[PDB]
Formats: structure tokens, C-alpha cells, sequence
């Protein structure tokens, strides 16, 4: 009988990140906002994969650890197999949908983790930033506008779809973003941004005085 | 093919050639042999044309990979090595003809001393390195002329121009005693490529300067 | 219904681990400072790892013991991989944290083991000393002041939270660890210090004579 | 439910050793005295391991012979490997607490044997005798006076606690030896003895007329 | 439950060896006597290993056939290298123990076999046989008189026990083993002696003429 | 609970054989014959193995087909090995007794078939004929006279018991086996004979005007 | 080195010589190189020293391991394959410098005629074996001499005294004619060995009949 | 390259030159080839530079592994195999062009008499090791300048000084005697580097005192 | 390089020089080439000083394992083909010139006459063995002028001191005529090294006995 043994799996997934912090991610005119509540200063849940991908997660660390150092490995190899520009961010999105697929069935314990990978447009270029959205059990959607993802999700999504205000500032998008998750200083956040007027690397962290500034 | 790497107080230079040859018969003419690794490193490989493309692009690979996978940039002691086992890993390929000489210059940003964190290091066939404690090193098959020149001409080094004159002079002579590296190109307009790391980080040197500098070496040397 | 699988082997490692001696680890003015329980003079629950980075664990010794040797393995190959200053103690947590993880699922009966990773700064720099907890299912977390494990630790936490006072002296650090263990003279005692002020290898034991007069 | 596999498991091992001979074991001025209860002439409980390490056992002798074979094959390796002086009990008693361990849990049946590891100074030189006792799960414990396993063991503990003297001779350590595990002449009984004034080699057997003399 | 999976394998052995004929053994002063209940003429249940070892069982053919064969086969190989006088029984009985011990708990089915094996002494020497005893779950045991094995075994023991004298001949032997065997002609009977008098080879078997005027 | 698991496979074993057809094996002056009903002309349930060895079998045809097949490429390597006059019957009745008992135990469907090898002598010389009987799990068993398998065995056994004369004549062998059976002319009849008169090999089938003049 | 073999009315015998060279050099001077492998059969093989005595141990065992697992001795055939076998595993090592010379003599206990049951079987080096049927035959590096002293001398030979007179005399010719070869020593007191195969089985002949042999042909040939 | 070594009551000590060449012609002036194992040991190796600062490096990890695992030191007779196997498992690199020869000096602290704990241990090309009895040993390729230089002023040893003295002695012998070992380089001020061993441990040696040595021995030798 | 072993009425002695040289000149001096194998066996082995060595560590090793594991010692026999395996499996590594050749010298102690139970065992190249039924052998460099005067001094042996004496002449004579045995050293003092087994077992000889035999033998030849 599968179907009990998939209801059992999908409930213990629910329950492991139900119990999670929250993160929220969203685009604004300089690219993409990745905001999480992280009090500790040495372990990252947000990080870059490429020249123009972005990681972020939220769940248990040693598994999106491992996650993110096989699409770190995956890019890599990608990029000097072929071209740099031939990198995207839908193959890390598939290759990750595949490896939780994999993952939730056969292994004996699913992972309790939650997936998002942005991209933003090359230097001297305009397009549209993507947003995906994986699950535990290999599910991959598209947003357009923002992914929230740990702990309860809904009245942070009602919350967030009424601020949002296209091509909005850096400041601006960072209170929408903070007034959201409380619905916090300098402590006990975590905040990267995807700048797509930079040359070839686009991320960046910012902390301390400059994001001290700006909140 | 001729590298040179000298250091003047506040950073170091590197500079290099544009002519590849197949025997007696010329076959390149806007060769470039010297890359940027990363934010404070250069590196310049001699021998055969087509191993240093791939020696260098490896490295960047290895060093970014690990950059990213860690979050934070290796020593530069930890750069040596890795340069140093892939230069002892290509032991059966040169003795096939597949031989890369490279050199290596970089900038410490973790020493106490602001003024004297530049750095030379040289490598040999079995894998060895050196840091060299003189100021200036060379590579290639006219590499000898070149020390030789920054010999008599290392007196007048005081900033990042004397160096690069200095690093120019030493091209020009051993373009001159060796017909395997390229001279100043007037007719079309080719000319030796730098690079300059300071402080700052590395930068490309415009080809306006280099031109001025040839053109007044020539116009001295007449 | 794998719930129950798993809450039956974490009952199992929190009884295992329940019925054990106290290690109390805490940081002073010149490092950390390790005191347990240990009346045998063979049996070490207290070692170094690398040049800057120590070991300490409670629970059962034919565990812990091949952890520790797993560790010195994988810190001697990675430092002659790159050189011996790029070897840092969130490495080694990361692989403890990941071995253990595994251990849990997979393996029949899981590990009743606890362990902590302990790093101070170089020599001739100033930095506040790092400690990490590695629990039994792989899960890892940062602190600031001191660990606890082994045992019961509600009280000794409580005790330990009154009398510690930031930038202490050896004897003063080691008069709180024992009057915060005793809520003990020469024998049934372990002490351990990371000195910042050695060249090279900060690690060393304190016993007999030495021992006596401190205490 | 790995609980009532675990007490299941323990049940056996314990009513497996729990009918069977008795092996006592103690230091006298000489070294370690070895006495058991071995009718049979052919089939020997006590033996040795390298120059200056012996083994004792009680059980089924199918197991503890591969457990005696494995830590000889292992100490002259370990000998060849580095030096002859760089063997100790302690080595051997670790690599048999892992091996017991390893086969308690994987392995269908437990083992129903007691181990006890005993080494001595060398030649010209002045040091404590060291006891070791490996159970079968692989716990590992420090003796400093004697050792008993074996059938029961209470009795024969309290009654080895009351006239055991330190720094006796062989003849009267012998005596208590013999009376406690009454509580047998030249017949039924296997002595040896590891004796520190030898030159390289500690072990001997003493059968005949030296132990009818002696007894 | 390991103990029910215990009792019931050595309930199963029991009972497929309780339904089989008897083997009896004993030493004279020649040597060794095997006396077996063998109506047919081209299996035999007796049969030898070496120079002065002989091999006996009782149970199923298709057992002890292979059992006999690795024997067979272990005592070649390890006199051709070391030597054809360094063989001896205990070699042959600790292997055959271990091999029965293993088959025991890892294989589906036990085996339902007797093993006994005996050694006499070389030519020109003067040596007490040596008889061994080994059971399904590899139990080995020394008996210095007789060994029976195979069917009911307490009348045939009690019967033995009383007219057994040390020192006999070769026909009041063979008498006291068939009237043991009845409590029997030419037939139903196999009959074979190991020889402490033969200059290499001790193993002959008795049948025909000669068995008719010795029985 | 092998007890149970046995039971059923054996069970099982005999369900099956007993819903077949029966199969006669008798030895006159000449040699062995074999007489089966075998309506199938293509199939065929008597073969030989070597020159003097003869094959017979009962069941389903797959799998006494690879049991054929089996015997004749270990005769053939085994003649090829050493010589054509070391290959004996009672080697081929072992490897199949070992094989089957083999199946019954490891396999999850036991074979439901019943095999008999037979020998005579060689070419100028007087030998009684051998035959043998294996069973399903690897039981073999000597029979002098005859051997009756597949289907009801006991009143064709107690018929063949009656009419059998020693010494008979083919003729008069072949009208005691029919007899026998019956309690079928040209049809439904498959006759073979081992005859001992050839100069290398005795394997011949007796089929159209011969068996029709015989019968 | 010198092995003999003859046919006689009844047997077979065997005999060799005692002498081991290395070059010109003597090494060795009681040397056996006939061994009774079992109750009917002898085997003697030249050449290098070391590989006759692992040779005859390994036929030795395997003939024995063979009877023992199966109950039965081995025909006559299947002892010349397994012999031609472990002849023809050795190509490389006689290539290579191990180079072994078997010869076989045996007893037919199952031959319809009683006095023709003796057998003399020869090697070659490619594997192959023959049946010998003159009634003689000689292996080593002296074969040849003892050869044609036996095709002379055969017409003597009625029962095993005249047999091993024969062997004898073949072997004192041998010794003769090649310097490898070791005659009788009356100084020391070394002796050929003897080996004697009949209906009862295989028996070592004792020292003093053939001293007395070789003292009666040293005095008949002075 | 030339390294020696000397015993003197209460201790040993190490010394060598800072010259490396590519056959004829000068590539290294300030080369260092006298390591500190541990705290009791030191150790120097001839032959190719790539190798020895490999074989240094990796007998130092593997020392420094065992005491992390194994909680006590090994003793002198374990270093001494573990160099050994190293040794012997370069055999084939050697023979390939790849050679280095080691030499090590110690100082015993489970030894009875302190006076004469100091251990001096040669190796040979096989993988032999023996230890020297006579006090004094070299390597490199004027080891039998500076062997023979010894041999005559041993009389002269009598504490640290004293052996410093002749170390430095012996060393400039060599290279007066050898041009492939460096001399005291007076215009550039490069010196020879050495190691002393004694009961609290291996120290290095200042670069004053022996320039202060090597200045009295010129001035004397003038 | 030379070993001797001879046989008395009661035991066996082995003796063997102190000299190893790499080609013509002198590098050791006091080499030791005769150990304790056992309670009852001496081995010396000749050839390359690094494969001794480990040769008979390697065989004390699986002897005293054997011991250990069984419970009982080996025989005589048993430990012959352990040697002679161990030889044979060596072949390769000679022919690529690490070559071992070793000597055997024991007591037997289930021989049924005590006064008989000494023996010397040789091997060759191959790996065959031989037990010398003459009373001596030798191996080595040297071993042929040894093996001519024991030839003729073995008319003397009575006792140990007979034995120990003409094995002291015997090294003499073979280091006289061969320039790679060393012989006595009045200067420095270092003697030959022996070891003598009896029913009791095998114990090292003083080397005042020694000394003084040579002294005498010296004033003798004089």
C-alpha cells in the first residue's frame, strides 16, 4: 500500500519545515533581494552558485549544504565543458527537481528542505529576472514576482502582495521585505542582493554599517 | 617567447611578447601570454601555445571552485601548491612535447609591510619553486638576454613607470638578440602587453603608454 | 510509518546519552578551557585535532574515539592538500555534523555520543575563540560562552550562567568549572587548555603538581 | 523498536556467559597471575600475544580463538610495522572493544565471551601492571587490582577483596587465588603467569611438579 | 527474538540427527577401532584425513561428504607447506568446528551431522590417541576413552562404560563394540582400525574374510 | 520456523511428482533396462551420460532437461581430465545428490523430480550393475534389484517384487515390466537398454518392428 | 646427470647417477634423482636440481590427494596426462632457464599378462609422451652414450640381476664419456641408486649389490 | 650541495651550503636544506631540490600524524624504518632521475647515558641505514672533501663551539675543493645555515655567529 | 664478504667478517653478518647488506608468528622450505641486483643421537637446498680459499675451541686472498663475530676469545 507510506513521508516533510524559519526572496529594478533571519554568523543560508545564479534555502543545514555544493560542482563543470555563457539557471533548477526526486522515494528519510534559484540578465542586457521553486518532493514552478518559503507561508504571502510595487528601489524593497517578515535590526538577518550592473560576478553580501544605512 | 615579472616599491609588473613561430615560419603575430588569475595574481606561461590557454584557464577554474565552495580566497602559500602539483602532474606530456614553463606574480594583502608585498615565484621542470629575493625574473627561450638587461637596468626603478620602462627595455633586447620573440610592430601597430597589481588589485595597461615608451626607446636607441 | 522509527532512535540516543559524566567547556582570556569527568587515567575524553583546533565529547568511548581519528585524519590530508593555514574548525564540524547525520539513518543502532569543536586565533592576531555542539542526529549550532553536555545539563547551565564572567584567569575559569560540575580534587578530573599565546600548537594538559596548585 | 532488539540481545549474551567456567586474574610483585578452570589438556583459555602483552578469556572457545588469532596477526604487523617497543595492551584492547562492538550489532548472533587484556614493564625497568576488561557489546573499563569474569562473580569478587594483599609473592598469590575460586588440585586448573624479570619474552606456563610443588 | 529462532534451528538439528544409525569408537592398543552400522557397500561413514588421522560421522551423506572433502583437502595443502609431520588433529578439529559454527547461524538449514576425529602417534613413539568431538553448532569437546554419536546414545553409553578395559586387543574390542552396538554379521557393518605399527599410512579397513574370523 | 517452512516444501515436492507418470528400472543378464510411458515422440525421459553411465527421470521436463545436460558436461570435462575409465556412476549420483540438495534449500521453488543412474560393467569383464535413487532433497539411496519412481510407487513396487527372476532374459524382462506397469502396446512406450556385449558404448534405444517383435 | 630404465621379464628397474655441476665446477656429490612416487611407479627427471625435487613432490601429492578423495587409485593413462600436463605448464620457465626431463617406469597390476605389465614412458620437451617398445631408454645430457651401450648390452638381460648389471655398466659407460656425468667412487664409497619395480611393489635396492656390480665391471674392464 | 654532521658531548649538529645549479650555469644563492623534523631530530637531503622539500615535508606530516593518534612519540629505531620505507619506495624515481639521499641526526632522551645520546644515521641507495661510530658523517657531492677535512680536525672537538668551528671548516673546504657547493658569499652576505641539537631541544643557529666564524677562517686562511 | 659454518662433535659454530665496501672503496667497518634466528638456528646471509637485513627479520618474524599461532615450534623441515620459499620468491629482485644468499647452521633436538644433531644447510640460486654431509660450508665472495683451508685444517676439530679456531684461520685465509673480506684490525680493534649452538642453545661469543685466537694466529704466521 504506497499510498500509505507517500501520506506518511509528505507528513513528516510538512512537519520538518513547518518548524523553520522564513525566507523571502524578490525582484526589484537592480535584480534580485534575498532576505532570511539568520542569527548565526558563520552558517549562510544564502549563497551564489554562478556569474548570474543565486542559492538560497531554509530547513536542515547539512542537506542544503550538500545541495548547494553539488550545483556549485554541476556549474562548474558546465562552464568549462562548454562556455560560460551557456550556464542557466533552469538547468540547476532541473538537476535539483531531479535529486529530490530521487531522494524522496528511494532513500529512507526525505529531506526537509525548500529550493529556490534566481537569475538575472547579462551586463549590458535587459530582461526579466526568474524565480523557480522547488520542493522535497521534486515539484519545480516559476514565480514571477517573489517566492516565500519556511514556516507558516500564508499570511506572509498576503502581507507581501500588497506592498509590492514593480521596479521598486533597493531601500524601499528592503522595508517591504523587513515590515513583511516581522509581520528585526542589524541582529538576526541576513541580506544579499543579485546586482545586475556589475561586470561578471553579481553577488554580494551586505552587512554592518552599509546595511545598517539602509534599514 | 619572453615573460619578464619585476617589482617596484608598492606592487609588482609583468609583461610579454605577441609572436608565436612554427620552426623557421611565423604563425602568430597578436599572441597574448599574459592572464589574470584573480583580484591580486597574474600569470604568465611559455613554451608550447596551446598548453598555456589550458594551464591558465584550469587554474582560474580551480581557484574560483574553491573560492566558492569554502567562501573564503586561499594563501598565497596554498596557490603555490596547487600551481606547483599541476606543473608536477604534466611531467609525462612534456617529455611527449607538450612543455609549460609558468611564472607566477602576485600581490599579499595579508602582509604587515604595505611596501614590500609583492611577489616573484618561479618554478623548474621537476616541480620545484622558488620565491626570488633579487627583484626580477624572466622565462622563455630569450629570457637570458632579458635578466641580463634588468641586471644593469634594475638602478633605476622608483615606481610603477620605471618598472614598466624597465620591463619594456629588457623586451625590446631580447627581441633583439633572440629571433623567436617579436619586436615593436610600427608598421602595423602591435605592441607587448602588461599588467600592473598594486594595492588595488590588477589592471590591464592601455596600449597608448606602451606605444609612448616603445617609441622613445627606439628614438634613444638610434 | 517511519515517525515511529524515529522517535524510537532518538529515544534510544537521549537514553544512552542520559546515563553519562558532565564535560563543561568555556572560554577565558588566553582560550578554552576543557574540564570533565574522568577518573581514568588511560582514557582520554578531551584531545587536539590540528595545530589551533580541539576535541571533546561525552558518551561512549569506541565512538567518539573513531570519530576523533576520523578527524585528525581529515585535518592532516586537508592541510598538506593546501597548506596548514587553511585549516579552520567549521570544516570539521561540518564533516562531524554530516557523518553523524548519516550514521543516524542509515546504521541500526545510532550513535549516543556528543561532541564540540573548539578554535582560537593565530598567533601575533586577536579573535573571539568559536565553539560548535554536534548533536547525535547531525544537527549543528553556534556558541558564544560555553557547552554543556553529557548528563543532566539544566542545572549546570543555570549554575554556569550566574558566575561566568567575559575575559577571566585560568584559575578563576577553572574554579567556576568545578564549583558549576560539583553542583572534586586531583583525581576524577580531566583539564585541558588552548593556549593563544604558543607558536604553533596551542594544545596541552595540566596535571599533577601543576593541577594541584590551580585548583 | 530497536529497544527490545538491544534487551533481547543482552539477554542472550548475559545467559550465554552466565554458564560457563570462571577466569581470575591479579598482580602480584612479579607481574600478572593467570589462573582458570581447564580440565581439558588440549584446549587452553590463557595464552599470549606479543613480548610482554597476555590474554585471558572465558566462553565459547570457537570465538575467542578468532579473537586471539586476530590479535596476534595484529600486534606482530603492528611490531613489524614500526618497532617492537612500540607495542602496548592498550592498542590491543581498543582494536578488540571495536571488533565486539562491530559484532554486536551487525552480525545475527552476539559473541558470549569476556576479554581481558594484561601487560607488564620491560626488562630494567619500574611500572605498574595495566588490566584491561572488554565486554561484549565492547565497553571498555580500567582495573587496577585484579579482574574476575566467568560464571558468577560476586562471591568470588568479595571474597578476592578481603585477602588480597599488595606486593605478595607468587606462592601466596597463588593461595588466594586458589581459595577464592573454591569458595582443585594439580588437575582442573591451567596457571601462567607474566613474569618482568625475563629478558624479552614474560610469558611461561608452570605445569607438573612446580605447580604441585607450588600449590 | 533470537531465542526462539535458536531453540527451534537446534530442535531441527536434533531431530534429523536423533533418526540415524549409531558410530562408536574407541581406542585399543593399537590404536583406534570405528565400528559403524553401513548396509551399503559403496557409502561409507568412515574414511580417513591424513597419515594418522581418521574422520567418522554420522547424519546425511551429502554433508559429511563435502565436510570430509574440505578436510581432506586443508590437511594437503598445509603439509605441502610446511611440512607432512607438522599435521595434526586439533588443526583438523578447531576448522571443522568453526566451519559447523558458521554454517549454524548464517545458512537457512544447520547441518545434521556428528563429527569425531582421532589421532594416533608416529611410527617408533610411544603416545596416548586423542579422540575429538564435534557438534552442529561447532561445540568441541576432548574425550580420552570413547566417542558415540548418531541415534539414542545414553544405553549405548552406559553399556560402553562397563566392559571397556584398557589395553585390549583387536578381537575382545571389536566384541565389546558389537555387543555394545546390538544392547550384527558380515553384513550391516563397517569396520576400520588406524595402525600405530605401519610405517607411514595407519589407516586399513577390515572386511570379508578377515572381519568374518575376528567377529 | 523452519519447521513449517520444510514441511510445506516438501509438500509441495510431493504434490507434484505424485501427479505423473511412472517410470521402470530393472537389471537382467544383459544389463539394465529402462521402460517408461512416454506418449511423446520428441520428449524423451531416458538417456545416457557416458559410455557406460545411463540416464532416467520423472517430473517436469524442464528441469530434468538442465540436470541432463549438467551430468553430460561433467562426465565429458571429467573424461577429458583424466581418462575415459576413471568416470564412474557413483560420481555423477553425488554431483546430482549435491545439486538438488542445493535447490531444495536456497532456491524459493524446490525441483519437483525424481533421478536414477545406472552402470555396468565394461567389455570383457563381470560386474554386478549399480543403481541408484536420488531424491528431491538430495537423498541417495543403493538399490540392488530395481527402481520404481513417479506417480503411485507401492503397488507396481509390490507387483515388481512377485514376477522378478534373476538372470531373466530381454524378452521376458521387458513382459514382466510391461505387466507391471499395466497394473500399452508400440504406442505410449519409451525402451531402452544398457547393454553390456557393446565394445564402448552401451546406450541404445528399441523402438518400431524390434519393439513391436519383443512385445 | 644420467637416468637409465630397461625391461626385464617380470619389472622394470631404474638407476641414476650422483653427481651435481654447476658449470665446470663440482657442487654436489650424493645427489638422488630417482624417487618412488607410489606403490607401482618411479619417476626420475633431469636437469635443473631445484625443479626435479618440487616436481616429484607435487606428482606425489596430487597422486595422493587424488586417492584419497576418490577411494581409487588412478588408471595408467591418467597419471601420464597429469604428468604430461605439469610438462607442458613449464614452457615458459624452460624457456626461460627451469628446464625439467621427466622419465617414467611402472608396473601394470591390471595387464592380462603378467610378464609384460612393466612400462617405460619418455617426454619431450613440447609435452608429448611416448610408450617405449624396444625395451629401453635414457634421458640426460649422456643419454646418448648409455643408449648405445644398451643396444649392445640387451641381449643379456633374462631376470633383474642381469637388468640392473646392465643399468650399471650403461651408466659407467655414460659417466665415460661425459665429464657431467659421476662414476663410481671407491675412495669416498658413492654408489649409484637403484630403484626396482615387480608384482609386489616398488623396493630401494641396498648399497652393497651394486657396489659388488661396479666392482666386478671396474675389475673386468682394467 | 654538500651537508655534514658531527657528534660532541652533549649533543649533534647540522650544516650546509645554499648553492643549487641547472648543470653549469648558477640558479639559486640562498637555498636551505637543513630542516627541523621535531623537537629532538633534524634532517637533510641531497641530490634534486624539488624532491627533498617534498621528502621533508611529508616525514614531518606523518611523525607529527602518528603522535596526534597514538598520544606518545616514536622511538628513534620507528623514525629510522620509517625513513628507511621511504627510502626504498623511491627506487624507481631514482632510477628516472628523480634521487635523493638523506641524512639524519638526533638526540636520544630514553637513552642512560645523557653524555652520549646523540645519534648520527646514513643511508645508501637500496634503502640501508647504518649508524656511525666514528662521530662524523657527509653527503652530497663533496661529502669526501669534507669527510677527509674532519678526519684531521676532530682532534679539536670538544663542545658546541668547537664543532660549529669545524662544521664551517669543513664546509669551506668542500667548496674550495667542489663547484657545485657555495662558499661564504662575503659581498652578498649569505652564510651557511645550521641546526644544534642538544637536551632542551633543536635550536637554529644565528646567522652572526657563523658569519663571525666564517670571517676568522678566511682571515686565517689568507 | 664471507661466512663460515662448521660442524664439531656436539654443536655447530658460525663466524663471519665485519667489511662492506660500495665498489673499491671502503663504507663500513664494523658490519654485523651473523644473527639469532631462533633458540637452536643461526642464519647468515651474503650479498647486498640492505636485503640481510630485512631477510632475516623477515624470518624471525614468520617463525616466532608460527610459533605463537600453533603453540608448538616447526621442525627442521618446516623451517628449510620456509627459507627455500623465501629465497625462491626473490628471483626477480636478483636479477635486477638486490641478490641474497644465506647460510643455515642448527641444532636438532629430536635427533635420537645428541652427538650428531648439528646441521648446515646451503642454498643456490634457484632456490634448491642441500644439507652438507662433509662437516663445512661456506658462502660468499670469498668463500672458496675458506673452503680450501678448512679442507685442510678440519683434521684438527675436537671441540668448540678446535672448531672456533680453524673458523678464525679460515676467515684469515679468505681475507688474505680477497680484498673485499676484511681482516683483523690490531689498530682500531674489531674482530669477526661468532655464534655457537649446543644442547643448551645458541649464544654470542666475547670478543676476548676472539682477540686472542687472532692475536695467536697472527704471532703464528709471522
Amino acid at each position: 500500500s504506497p499510498e500509505q507510506a507517500m501520506r506518511e513521508r509528505s507528513e513528516l516533510a510538512r512537519k520538518g519545515i513547518a518548524r523553520a524559519k522564513s525566507v523571502v526572496a524578490l525582484a526589484y529594478a537592480g535584480g534580485v533581494l534575498f532576505v532570511a533571519e539568520n542569527p548565526s554568523r558563520s552558517l549562510q543560508k544564502i549563497s551564489e552558485l554562478y556569474d548570474r545564479v543565486g542559492f538560497a534555502a531554509a530547513g536542515k543545514f547539512n542537506e542544503f549544504d550538500n545541495l548547494r555544493r553539488g550545483g556549485i560542482q554541476f556549474a562548474d563543470t558546465r562552464g568549462y565543458a562548454y562556455d560560460r555563457r551557456d550556464v542557466t539557471g533552469r538547468q540547476l533548477a532541473n538537476v535539483y527537481a531531479q535529486t529530490l526526486g530521487t531522494i524522496f522515494t528511494e532513500q529512507a528519510k526525505p529531506y526537509e528542505v525548500e529550493l529556490c534559484v534566481a537569475e538575472v540578465a547579462h551586463y549590458g542586457e535587459t530582461k526579466r529576472p526568474e524565480l523557480y521553486r522547488i520542493t522535497y518532493d521534486g515539484s519545480i514552478a516559476d514565480e514571477p514576482h517573489f517566492v516565500v518559503m519556511g514556516g507558516t507561508t500564508e499570511p506572509i504571502a498576503n502581507a507581501l502582495k500588497e506592498s509590492y510595487a514593480e521596479n521598486a528601489s533597493l531601500t524601499d524593497a528592503l522595508r517591504i521585505a523587513v515590515a513583511a517578515l516581522r509581520a528585526l535590526g542589524v541582529a538576526s538577518l541576513e541580506v544579499a542582493v543579485l546586482d545586475a550592473n556589475r561586470p561578471r560576478r553579481a553577488f554580494r553580501r551586505i552587512t554592518g554599517s552599509a546595511l545598517q544605512a539602509l534599514l | 617567447t619572453t615573460i619578464v615579472a619585476l617589482k617596484y616599491p608598492g606592487g609588482v609588473v609583468m609583461a610579454g611578447d605577441r609572436r608565436s613561430t612554427q620552426g623557421n615560419m611565423i604563425s602568430g603575430r597578436d599572441v597574448r601570454k599574459v592572464y589574470i588569475t584573480d583580484d591580486y595574481t597574474a600569470t604568465g606561461i611559455a613554451g608550447t601555445a596551446a598548453v598555456a590557454v589550458e594551464f591558465a584557464r584550469l587554474y582560474a577554474v580551480e581557484l574560483e571552485h574553491y573560492e566558492k565552495l569554502e567562501g573564503v580566497p586561499l594563501t598565497f602559500a596554498g596557490k603555490i601548491n596547487r600551481l606547483a602539483i599541476m606543473v608536477r602532474g604534466n611531467l609525462a606530456a612534456a617529455m611527449q612535447g607538450l612543455l609549460a614553463l609558468p611564472l607566477l606574480a602576485g600581490y599579499d594583502i595579508h602582509a604587515s609591510d604595505p611596501q614590500s608585498a609583492g611577489r616573484i615565484v618561479s618554478f623548474d621542470a621537476a616541480g620545484g619553486w622558488n620565491i626570488e629575493e633579487e627583484g626580477y625574473q624572466a622565462v622563455g627561450s630569450g629570457s637570458l638576454f632579458a635578466k641580463s638587461s634588468m641586471k644593469k637596468l634594475y638602478s633605476q626603478v622608483t615606481d610603477g613607470d620605471s618598472g614598466l620602462r624597465v620591463a619594456v627595455e629588457a623586451l625590446y633586447d631580447a627581441a633583439d638578440d633572440d629571433s623567436a620573440t617579436g619586436g615593436p610592430d610600427l608598421v602595423r601597430g602591435i605592441f607587448p602587453t602588461a599588467v600592473i597589481i598594486d594595492a588595488d588589485g590588477a589592471v590591464d595597461v592601455p596600449e597608448s603608454r606602451i606605444a609612448e615608451l616603445a617609441r622613445a626607446i627606439i628614438e634613444s636607441r638610434s
